[PDB]
């Protein structure tokens, strides 16, 4: 099958693209945005503490 | 709605935290100054009616 082998020869470079560049980046960002609300709920705990 | 309420109450209970901290010294000083004017209201009445009896004796 030529057309399928070609289109997924492309698909390979596409998700190589995504696994090298983009999802590491959104991993950075969503890790940060999870860290923020995590820290703020920890801060609420510390506030009831105080 | 719960997150903004959450950190809103958080800063609000920091507010309440140091306001209670201040109230500590507030009525501490209140109590002990009451005690001072009590301890000197007493022992001055004592001196006064002391002179009462000094003079009538």
């Amino acid at each position: 099958m030529s057309t399928f082998i070609g289109q997924l020869f492309g698909f390979a470079v596409i998700v190589y693209l995504v696994w090298r560049f983009i999802v590491p980046l959104v991993g950075r960002l969503m890790s940060a945005r999870q860290d923020t609300v995590r820290q703020q709920l920890a801060d609420a705990a510390a506030a009831a503490d105080r | 709605r719960e997150r903004d309420a959450m950190v809103a109450k958080t800063l609000a209970d920091n507010k309440k935290s140091d306001e209670q901290f201040a109230a500590a010294q507030a009525d501490y000083d209140e109590a002990m100054t009451e005690a001072r004017v009590q301890a000197s209201s007493l022992r001055d009445n004592a001196r006064a009616d002391g002179r009462k009896v000094i003079e009538d004796a």
